């Protein structure tokens, strides 16, 4: 059951600080070294550092040293990793990750943190309904989705049927808009012959703008 | 600081076939107590990367029996005996024998399946973001291979231009297929001077051009 939860997706502006943070479970927390990682586009993958639990000990990467600041509190068995000083740089995924085998291995990671950082303003999404219609059928087949427009900064995740219905989903990677603001389609095929039995609702998440919609997509008599 | 070179940068495989990446350290990765800290993790995108190899050639549980590991000095290889759909993604080789550990660059495994004609779906903008003043349109062109397909926007049989935007998926970790959007952008002023909006789709798997259209307003 060992599990490692990030904290969410984070706005700040150049110059700020940010805590990120990683709740471990499911096993002895001073048991395992915390490691973290970040996953910048063009830098790639680079490992940041390693917390000892059981005193707090930090071995950086140099690159970092300075720039992130590792921590941990045991009695909650979370790590932090707090960046400093933000500059567009430091817009990447961070991860946290340990091994349980030694030094051998990063056998179970986090979800990855998304830290953006931009003066621009934090915008919630507009959240449309891509309807199933006569114009959206296939053999049987219905497509539907949500559009998922005008936010700021990414990430976006879309569920549906809060993550009851993965089958046949797809969550198109946002497109940047001439305004400066991101938008993006999620889409699901069903049978048609069930829209009049079957409930189809899609839940958006925006973490930054800490905004949650649920739309029901309805069937249209078109 | 131990740089980590892979290559190829891509590959592209058949199902079944064998799939090989190499590693190269730019200076020896023998830890102080001896061992090489030699990994290979796999990424697929908006995932964490997963565990596959450890230790230049230990194979980690749960990890299939087509996946091996084999290497000693400065050179290290990964090895797909048969290649599957779910071996997609980004391949990173890893090593934890000196500080600061560090990754390669990335190796991208795209396969090769057959051809697969997408199926194409159109969605007039909704009543409430018409409200708004703003009119999208979604043309959904679902699971084809291989990934190049043109999208043509028609409206009252007029080719556009400068309106439209698309995203495509990754492919598919089950059946390798890819997923394309393109959505087309108004003004609720521009997208009342017309009536027919249509999407014309090219793609290798159709024997002629698709056409999804609808009559604006007319339901
Ligand atoms: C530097 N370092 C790491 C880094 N982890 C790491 C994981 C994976 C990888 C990798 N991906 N190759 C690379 C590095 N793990 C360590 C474990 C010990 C250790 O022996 N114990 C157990 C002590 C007892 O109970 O006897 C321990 C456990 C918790 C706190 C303190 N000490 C000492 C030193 C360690």
């Amino acid at each position: 059951q060992v599990q490692l939860v990030q904290s969410g997706a984070e706005v700040k502006k150049p110059g700020a600080s940010v805590k990120v943070s990683c709740k471990a479970s499911g096993y002895t927390f001073t048991d395992y070294y915390m490691h973290w990682v970040r996953q910048a586009p063009g830098q790639g993958l680079e490992w940041m550092g390693e917390t000892n639990p059981r005193n707090g000990g930090t071995t950086y990467n140099e690159k970092f040293k300075g720039k992130a600041t590792m921590t941990r509190d045991t009695s909650t068995s979370t790590a932090y990793m707090e960046l400093s000083s933000l500059r567009s740089e430091d817009t990447a995924v961070y991860y946290c990750t340990i091994g349980t085998s030694g030094w051998d291995y990063f056998d179970y990671w986090g979800q990855g943190t998304l830290v953006t950082v931009s003066s621009a303003s934090t915008k919630g999404p507009s959240v449309f309904p891509l309807a199933p219609s006569s114009k959206s059928t296939s053999g049987g087949t219905a497509a539907l989705g949500c559009l998922v427009k005008d936010y700021f900064p990414e990430p976006v995740t879309v569920s549906w049927n809060s993550g009851a219905l993965t089958s046949g989903v797809h969550t198109f990677p946002a497109v940047l808009q001439s305004s400066g603001l991101y938008s993006l389609s999620s889409v699901v095929t069903v049978p048609s012959s069930s829209l009049g039995t079957q409930t189809y609702i899609c839940n958006v998440n925006h973490k930054p703008s800490n905004t949650k919609v649920d739309k029901k997509v309805e069937p249209k008599s078109c | 600081d131990i740089v980590m070179t892979q290559t190829p940068l891509s590959l592209s495989v058949t199902p079944g076939q064998p799939a090989s990446i190499s590693c190269r350290s730019s200076q020896s990765i023998v830890h102080s107590d001896g061992n090489i800290y030699l990994e290979w993790y796999l990424q697929k995108p908006g995932q964490s990367p997963k565990l596959l190899i450890y230790k230049v050639s230990y194979r980690f549980s749960g990890v299939p029996d087509r996946f091996s590991g084999s290497g000693s000095g400065t050179d290290f290889t990964l090895k797909i005996s048969r290649v599957e759909a779910e071996d997609v993604g980004v391949y990173y080789c890893f090593q934890a024998s000196h500080v600061p550990y560090t990754f390669g660059q990335g190796t991208k495994l795209e396969i090769k399946r057959t051809v697969a004609a997408p199926s194409v779906f159109i969605f007039p903008p909704s009543d409430e973001q018409l409200k708004s003043g703003t009119a999208s349109v979604v043309c959904l062109l679902n699971n084809f291979y291989p990934r190049e397909a043109k999208v043509q926007w028609k409206v009252d049989n007029a080719l556009q231009s400068g309106n439209s935007q698309e995203s495509v998926t990754e492919q598919d970790s089950k059946d390798s297929t890819y997923s394309l959007s393109s959505t087309l952008t108004l003004s609720k002023a521009d997208y009342e001077k017309h009536k027919v909006y249509a999407c014309e789709v090219t793609h290798q798997g159709l024997s002629s051009p698709v056409t999804k259209s609808f009559n604006r307003g007319e339901c």
